[PDB]
């Protein structure tokens, strides 16, 4: 903040919930909890310029945990490989993804 | 599913009411019949003119209320937090906020309408 | 206003720079901003005028879009990233949109239409409280995320300020409309040094604000909205001549005075990260800036404009209306180079 | 990256319960405090290493306990427990407090055999420590290095030299 | 019941189209109305009903004192719907034909961009609970009563000092 | 861009390293203006109050200057300080990177050919 | 919910745009800044929901209570100017030009 | 049009005076479209047939203006066998000036257009010559 009023008293009016990974009711994790946390303990101590270069893998894993690009192209890829061999007919689907299986509890 | 599918059985419901409320009777209408009604008279003026309001200021406290409401309305589960001291005293301290705002605007008369 | 309700809104006033300053979150930052554009409102509206009407009217309808604006920002930088500040990589369209909403609650162009119309229409006092105390708050929430703001939007923004903050405050007569482009002006040399020293930026905010507030005051003492009504105050108030000259020249950047260094060391700090064309551009609007500053004080000062009849019984009267605290403020705002470097830091 | 190495459906095999949840309530109590230290085993391996593939053993084990414990109520304590879950199963939330006289027949049942005592109010739900020979991860997150911090100057603060040294000015 | 989502989230940008198009504020209103109700079930669809319903009612009181200061002061004596003028009722079937297209733009050239139609109805629920008490969405308000005690300071104030503004303003 | 400094107090105005400082001689000259500027305050206040511009309010004009020295002590301090850390943190950086700051050899006026314009 | 999330954006965009070119009616001006603010609420409301972060789900109730503070004192002066002229005219709404 | 306005200096002064008059006119004209735009948003036309005759002259008239200027810098390249003179983008601008001055009918506005568009163009081709940065990024 422009003014450290909240540090310099000790006091935290609003920084015990600046992220996914902070403080939580009934100690309901947030999505990507862990991800964010390994961001912040990569970039803590360090600077924004060093976080940005250097945290790029942790970054890089929390957004795609948030964000999920690439689980979605990775997802649609398949999906889209499977209709087509559907559509040119030399694959079937397994019975326990057409929707009769042995259930388990 | 069930929620909406009784919800649109009763839209299906009325609307079968006001469509066969409408098509089944015998029709016979001309200006006179569809002449607005005015006790028997002819309108002065149209109904589309501005119509003072002499609770505009008690809608605007309405609407700041209605939101203290909003505020209001999570204490069923806030009663349930370990810390029921912090709980009680910021609910105290809102409603007591709340009842202030009222008596201040009852001393200064915006209750009272204009006029 | 009773003094219950003036409390209230004086207080609401002060709590809102003060919690976006204080505020980590941005969230908190921007109820901030709610709160002291809700606050200001009433006390803009209070004369009850048609002109304060439209004065309070404009600036609700533009505060609150710039505010939304503000605020799909925020919650898109939430949606990116899962925090509530932009940290170091939110997306630049999300800057962009932040820069560019702060710049029209600042009041900067090409954002600057409404401000010499909100300026006019409001008493003199609330002008000073706008013009000083209302730009606080965004210049913190700019000054915040310096680092990842777009020099090429910052130094377009800044550049068409100072030009149509010296083509306004060349144009108008009335002194409330003069006070608003200079504000225009001011913002813009602020928003230039931003992205390379935002503590320029804030020694030229401390200096426009101590600058701004005696000039207003020196209005306040006669309700004196014209170059005329201003023209006359030699039959008025004559022992004020000198500190307005002294004031107005110091607005106009020229030393020895005091004004001339906020924007000799932005100009210096450009001269530094190598922006030699806009620095040039700059201060050439600055002369223009001085231009109408120096007609200014040929109309007050120089020379000496008629007079009425009814002066007469008005220098039969006495006033106490100047308080303490304006030689402080004319003085520290007049003769401060030589403590330049303290100045800086 | 590398690709993501999880266990087939041989490893995944075990002899499920077959049992239903008005069945697992009606035996819940009792399963807390007979099955008690294989389940907490579970968990502590399970909260602490935060891979699911890191506990297959303790899930299975979970299993077997639970199997064994449904199979001694069938071999002693058949009737009383079939009628009390079967009145916990009429109610929509499975109320404890409507069937009483059935959980008291089937309490006294699996007092008189197998000297099993119902847990009382507050028992079940306290921290419990635990003792296993599986050793603690030191890195459960899988994290990387952390990046050294700033080289931090240290040395006394000696005055500017040739004053602020901003243009003309001496000090 | 996999476009369901889409489908509320189409009818939300319709009704704010309606809006932004402007007609009288009764219909402006009846517009702003449909949107919160939209709204409503799109927060009911994604998660906990208290946010829906909380909008929802916060928007049925804001839209009746909307309704009442239109018929008060901001009416016309022919009221301006959306099929008054043909330049709006233009505007509103041209947005409604950009809508489709950019849509049908976004799934065929972006391919897995922001829009998705394969990919419809597969990204709504990431991760959720599936075992476990104390999960909706009313508890986290609840926690502004002890975890966010600021905030609940600034919103309280806010509408205290927003009582003295609107008796001051329409002090007269 | 001195704020995010290690070892940084937040909102502390002189902190301990400061006390190592020497503070201000008390008769320099910044501190001689403060307090010629007090009294040109205290001077331009009677005036613009229409009073004697010096005979009169000699406790208003004692106040102006004793405020305004003791503000100009304080902040002269501070700036000090300031001045005095920004030095340190600048020398040691280049002390802990030398790779970046090499030690040039300036050669002297016999090998170096400075070209000649003759002026005519 | 990027679809869903894409279509808030763009509810957002129109609303902004609806304020941004004005019409006759401060009231329809003022619709515009409600349906900006309730777009800006289920972007908040979904985002909250889709990371299940319950301690930022009293981000949207506060944006809301800010919100309505705000339409409440448009409300406020749109009174004043019908008591000024009649109508909430923008184009009646103009002689601070000079 | 980044690209655009980059395969503007691809290729050396002189060469694809074409290219260079198509790739200044098309500058020109957004310009003129910008500029127009404000025009009609802050001053309004009586109506759209004029609205939009106003936005069309203004458009043709920096269109002009930059084709001018491009021909004039391009062909003043070509014949006097120097690529790198600012001497070329001063007469472009002074024939662009002139341009503007005779879209305008006013001699003194065609004589003020030159001179401060000349010099603009020169400082131009100068800081393309010489490295200047119009907008730098913080570097200290
Ligand atoms: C001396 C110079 C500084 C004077 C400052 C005070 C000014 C003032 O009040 O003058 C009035 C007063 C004289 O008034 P008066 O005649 O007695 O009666 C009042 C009239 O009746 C009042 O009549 P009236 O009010 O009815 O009408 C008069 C009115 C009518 O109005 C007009 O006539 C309007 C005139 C408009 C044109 C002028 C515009 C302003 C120009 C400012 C200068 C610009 C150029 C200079 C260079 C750039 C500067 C940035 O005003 C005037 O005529 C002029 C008033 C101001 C005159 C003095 C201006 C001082 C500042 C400028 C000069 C000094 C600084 C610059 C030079 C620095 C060195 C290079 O001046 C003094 O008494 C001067 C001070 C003399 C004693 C000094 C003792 C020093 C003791 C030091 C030790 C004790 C302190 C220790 C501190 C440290 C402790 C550690
Ligand atoms: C009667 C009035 C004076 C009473 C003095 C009573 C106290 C006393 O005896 O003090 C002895 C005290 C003993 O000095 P020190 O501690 O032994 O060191 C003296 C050295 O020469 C060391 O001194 P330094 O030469 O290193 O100076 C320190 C440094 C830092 O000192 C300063 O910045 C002070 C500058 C004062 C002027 O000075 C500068 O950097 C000079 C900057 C010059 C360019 C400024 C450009 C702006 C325009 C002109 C100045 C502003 C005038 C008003 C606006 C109107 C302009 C037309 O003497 C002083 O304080 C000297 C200044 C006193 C007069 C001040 C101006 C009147
Ligand atoms: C830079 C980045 C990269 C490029 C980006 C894209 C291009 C950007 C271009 C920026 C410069 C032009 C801006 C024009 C603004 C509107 C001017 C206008 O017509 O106003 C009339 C309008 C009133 O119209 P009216 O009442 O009908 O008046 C009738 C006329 O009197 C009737 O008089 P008339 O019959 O003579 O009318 C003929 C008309 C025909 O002219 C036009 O239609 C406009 C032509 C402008 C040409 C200037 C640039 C030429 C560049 C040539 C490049 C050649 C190649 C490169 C090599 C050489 C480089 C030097 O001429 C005018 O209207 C002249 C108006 C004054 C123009 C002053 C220009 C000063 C700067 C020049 C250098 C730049 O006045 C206003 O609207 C005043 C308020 C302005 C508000 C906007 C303020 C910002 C404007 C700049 C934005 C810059 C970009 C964004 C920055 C960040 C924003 C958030
Ligand atoms: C659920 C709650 C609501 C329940 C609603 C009632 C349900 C049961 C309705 C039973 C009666 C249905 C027919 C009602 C006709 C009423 C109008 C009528 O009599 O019209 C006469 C008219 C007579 O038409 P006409 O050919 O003699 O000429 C009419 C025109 N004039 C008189 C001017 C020359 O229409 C009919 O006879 C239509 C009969 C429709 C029968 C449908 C079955
Ligand atoms: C802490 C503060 C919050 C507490 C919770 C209660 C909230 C109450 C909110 C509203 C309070 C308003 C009180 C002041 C006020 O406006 O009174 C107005 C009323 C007369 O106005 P009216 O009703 O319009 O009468 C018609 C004209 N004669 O005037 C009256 O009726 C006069 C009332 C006099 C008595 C006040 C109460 C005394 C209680 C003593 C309790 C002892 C035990
Ligand atoms: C009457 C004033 C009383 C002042 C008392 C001390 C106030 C204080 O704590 O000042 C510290 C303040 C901030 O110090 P810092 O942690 O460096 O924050 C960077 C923000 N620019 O330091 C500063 O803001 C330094 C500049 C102060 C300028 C004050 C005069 C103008
Ligand atoms: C896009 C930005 C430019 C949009 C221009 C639309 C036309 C326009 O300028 O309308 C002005 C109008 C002014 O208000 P009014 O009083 O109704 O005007 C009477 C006419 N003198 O303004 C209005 O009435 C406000 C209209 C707001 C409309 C918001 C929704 C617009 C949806 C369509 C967007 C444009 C799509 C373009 C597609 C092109 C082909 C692909
Ligand atoms: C080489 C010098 C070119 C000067 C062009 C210019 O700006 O001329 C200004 C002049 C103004 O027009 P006006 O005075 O009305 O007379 C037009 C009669 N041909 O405009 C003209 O004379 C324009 C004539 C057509 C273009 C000539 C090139
Ligand atoms: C970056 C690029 C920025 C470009 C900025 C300039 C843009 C082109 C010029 C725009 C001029 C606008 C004002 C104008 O037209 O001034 C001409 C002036 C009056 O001539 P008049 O015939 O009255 O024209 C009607 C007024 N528009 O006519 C005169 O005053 C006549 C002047 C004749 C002599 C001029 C000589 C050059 C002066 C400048 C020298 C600089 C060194």
């Amino acid at each position: 903040p422009f003014l450290d009023i909240q540090k310099k008293l000790g006091i935290s009016l609003d920084r015990h919930f600046m992220f996914l990974s902070a403080e939580q009711p009934y100690k309901n994790a947030a999505r990507c909890h862990a991800f964010e946390k390994e961001w912040i303990e990569c970039a803590h101590g360090i600077g924004g310029t060093r976080a940005k270069k250097e945290c790029k893998i942790e970054f890089d894993d929390f957004e795609e945990c948030l964000l999920r690009y690439k689980t979605m192209r990775r997802m649609h890829d398949i999906k889209k490989q499977r209709e087509k061999l559907m559509k040119e007919g030399k694959y079937t689907p397994p019975p326990h993804h057409s929707g009769r299986e042995e259930p388990r509890p | 599913m069930n929620l909406y599918t009784v919800i649109f059985i009763n839209i299906l419901l009325s609307l079968t009411l006001i469509l066969v409320a409408f098509w089944l009777p015998q029709m016979n209408l001309y200006s006179e019949k569809a002449n607005p009604y005015e006790c028997g008279f002819d309108p002065t003026s149209s109904a589309r003119l501005p119509f003072s309001m002499k609770f505009f200021l008690v809608a605007i406290t309405f609407l700041l209320f209605d939101l203290e409401i909003a505020l209001l309305l999570p204490l069923p589960w806030a009663i349930q937090t370990i810390k029921t001291s912090t709980m009680m005293i910021m609910a105290f301290i809102l409603v007591t906020i709340l009842s202030l705002g009222l008596a201040y605007e009852w001393t200064q008369k915006g209750l009272e309408w204009t006029e | 206003m009773n003094p219950i309700t003036l409390a209230i809104i004086y207080f609401t006033i002060f709590l809102g720079p003060v919690i976006t300053m204080s505020s980590t979150n941005l969230m908190l930052m921007w109820v901030g901003l709610e709160f002291s554009l809700l606050a200001i409102i009433p006390m803009l509206i209070n004369k009850k005028n048609p002109r304060s009407t439209e004065a309070a009217t404009k600036y609700f309808v533009t505060q609150a879009t710039a505010s939304m604006i503000i605020l799909l920002a925020i919650v898109l930088n939430y949606k990116q990233l899962g925090t509530w500040m932009f940290q170091q990589q939110t997306n630049g369209l999300i800057l962009n949109m932040t820069l560019m909403a702060l710049s029209m609650k600042l009041g900067l162009a090409p954002f600057h239409f409404w401000l010499p119309e909100v300026t006019q229409g409001i008493p003199l006092h609330m002008g000073l409280i706008l013009l000083t105390w209302q730009k606080i708050a965004p210049l913190s929430i700019l000054i915040q995320i310096y680092p990842l703001l777009n020099s090429t939007i910052i130094l377009m923004l800044a550049i068409t300020s100072i030009f149509m903050g010296a083509w306004g405050g060349l144009n108008q007569t009335q002194m409330r409309k003069i006070m608003a482009y200079s504000s225009i002006a001011h913002m813009g040399w602020m928003l230039a040094i931003l992205p390379y020293n935002p503590s320029l930026t804030l020694l030229n905010l401390m200096i426009y604000i101590i600058l701004t507030a005696p000039m207003f005051m020196a209005l306040m003492l006669n309700n004196s909205m014209t170059i005329n009504s201003i023209s006359l105050l030699w039959n008025k108030t004559p022992a004020m001549l000198t500190m307005i000259s002294l004031m107005l020249l110091s607005l106009g950047g020229l030393p020895p005075l005091t004004g001339f260094l906020p924007k000799w060391i932005i100009i210096t700090e450009l001269m530094k990260n190598n922006c030699l064309i806009m620095a040039t551009l700059m201060a050439m609007m600055a002369l223009l800036n001085l231009f109408f500053y120096t007609r200014l004080i040929y109309s007050t000062s120089l020379t000496m404009f008629p007079t009425n009849n009814n002066s007469k019984m008005m220098t039969h009267q006495t006033k106490t209306k100047p308080n303490l605290m304006f030689s402080t403020l004319a003085i520290m705002s007049t003769m401060t180079l030589p403590l330049a470097p303290q100045l800086i830091t | 990256p590398g690709i993501v190495e999880l266990p087939t459906l041989e490893e995944l095999k075990v002899e499920e319960v077959k049992v239903s949840s008005a069945v697992l309530k009606a035996a819940a109590h009792h399963y807390g405090a007979q099955c008690d230290k294989t389940n907490k085993e579970f968990m502590l391996c399970r909260w602490e290493e935060k891979d699911p593939r890191r506990c297959l053993k303790e899930g299975k084990l979970v299993n077997g306990c639970a199997l064994n414990f449904f199979r001694q109520i069938k071999s002693h304590c058949a009737e009383p427990f079939t009628e009390y879950w079967t009145c916990l199963d009429y109610s929509n939330m499975q109320l404890f407090r409507h069937c009483r006289q059935q959980q008291a027949k089937f309490d006294q049942c699996v007092l008189d055999k197998l000297g099993w005592v119902r847990p009382d109010l507050g028992q079940l739900s306290k921290v419990t420590k635990v003792k296993t020979d599986r050793p603690l991860p030191e890195n459960p997150y899988h994290s990387r290095a952390r990046p050294e911090p700033n080289p931090v100057i240290e040395g006394d603060l000696k005055p500017a030299k040739h004053g602020t040294r901003f243009f003309f000015w001496t000090v | 019941m996999n476009n369901y989502i889409f489908v509320l989230s189409s009818l939300f940008l319709v009704g704010c189209l309606g809006l932004a198009l402007k007609p009288s504020p009764i219909y402006g209103g009846l517009g702003l109305i449909v949107s919160g109700f939209v709204g409503c079930l799109m927060v009911l669809g994604f998660g906990g009903s208290f946010l829906g319903l909380m909008v929802f009612l916060i928007y049925l009181g804001g839209m009746l004192v909307v309704f009442g200061y239109t018929t008060a002061m901001a009416t016309e004596e022919y009221p301006e719907t959306w099929g008054s003028n043909w330049l709006i009722l233009g505007f509103l079937v041209l947005g409604v034909i950009m809508e489709v297209f950019l849509i049908c733009v976004l799934n065929y050239y972006d391919e897995v961009g922001v829009i998705n139609l394969d990919g419809l109805g597969d990204w709504l629920m990431y991760e959720v609970d599936d075992v476990g008490v104390m999960l909706e969405g009313g508890i986290g308000v609840a926690a502004m009563y002890s975890c966010a005690t600021w905030m609940m300071v600034v919103a309280g104030w806010s509408l205290f000092a927003g009582i003295f503004i609107i008796i001051e303003i329409t002090r007269d | 861009m001195m704020n995010g400094r290690p070892g940084h107090e937040p909102l502390k105005f002189l902190p301990d390293e400061a006390r190592s400082l020497p503070p201000p001689k008390l008769n320099d000259p910044r501190l001689v203006y403060m307090g010629l500027l007090g009294y040109c305050t205290g001077l331009m206040d009677n005036m613009l109050r229409m009073r004697p511009v010096m005979r009169a309010g000699l406790h208003r004009q004692l106040l102006f200057v004793t405020s305004f020295v003791f503000a100009g002590y304080f902040y002269l301090k501070r700036q000090n300080y300031l001045y005095a850390v920004k030095d340190h943190d600048m020398f040691g950086y280049i002390k802990l990177h030398p790779e970046d700051f090499p030690e040039k050899e300036k050669k002297t006026y016999a090998e170096i050919l400075e070209p000649f314009h003759p002026v005519r | 919910m990027p679809s869903t999330f894409f279509n808030l954006t763009m509810a957002f965009s129109l609303s902004l745009l609806g304020t941004l070119m004005f019409r006759s009616h401060l009231m329809s001006t003022l619709l515009c800044l409600e349906g900006m603010v309730l777009s800006l609420f289920i972007m908040t409301s979904v985002t909250s929901l889709n990371s299940n972060s319950m301690s930022s789900m009293p981000i949207p109730i506060t944006i809301l209570v800010f919100a309505a503070c705000e339409a409440a004192v448009g409300l406020a002066l749109l009174v004043k100017v019908s008591n000024t002229y009649g109508t909430d005219y923008v184009q009646n709404l103009n002689l601070l030009q000079c | 049009v980044k690209r655009f306005f980059e395969s503007y200096h691809e290729v050396p002064d002189g060469t694809q005076c074409h290219r260079k008059t198509y790739i200044t006119t098309a500058l020109g004209g957004i310009c003129g479209i910008i500029g127009s735009a404000y025009s009609v948003s802050l001053n309004p036309a009586d109506s759209t047939l004029e609205a939009v005759a106003r936005v069309g002259r203004y458009t043709f008239t920096a269109a002009a203006i930059g084709a001018m200027f491009g021909l004039t810098t391009c062909v003043s390249a070509q014949v006097r066998e120097k690529p790198d003179d600012p001497l070329n983008y001063f007469i472009g601008g002074c024939a662009g000036g002139l341009t503007l001055g005779a879209r305008t009918h006013s001699y003194g506005t065609a004589a003020m257009g030159c001179v401060y568009m000349g010099t603009a163009a020169a400082l131009f081709k100068i800081g393309k010559l010489e490295g200047w940065e119009l907008f730098p990024t913080p570097k200290v």
